[PDB]
């Protein structure tokens, strides 16, 4: 996976 | 990611790209995807055709497609490929969704082949 990118800030 | 004009490529390309460009969640899809600096091993092990806003907004300006289906196809070759890489519920999984109705949505208004 990426990982987070903010959603859900 | 190569690149080297009908009026369905031009809405794409005014329109379309444009709506998904401004928006705030397309970052990531921006630029090529860097295995190395997101350290993603296998990711051109499962991606054969990688895709990007930048090649095809490039693909757009420089004449490349000679029908609106070759560059639609390029916007869902994007989407294909976050789908089938990462998992359901990540973040960028997500963005994609939100990026492909509003890609769904102004395609819906592109003028009529013939």
């Amino acid at each position: 996976g990426k990982g987070g990118k903010g959603l859900g800030k | 990611y190569i690149n080297t004009l009908t009026n369905q490529l031009q809405f794409l390309q005014r329109v379309v790209l444009k709506a998904l460009w401004k928006h705030g969640f397309s970052w990531p899809f921006q630029q090529p995807v860097d295995a190395v600096k997101l350290k993603l091993p296998d990711y051109y092990t499962i991606i054969k055709t990688p895709m990007d806003l930048n090649t095809i907004k490039k693909r757009l300006e420089n004449k490349y497609y000679e029908k609106a289906s070759e560059c639609i196809e390029d916007f869902n070759t994007m989407f294909s490929n976050c789908y089938l890489y990462n998992k359901t519920g990540d973040d960028i999984v997500v963005m994609a969704q939100a990026l492909e109705k509003l890609f769904m949505q102004k395609l819906s208004q592109m003028p009529q082949e013939e």
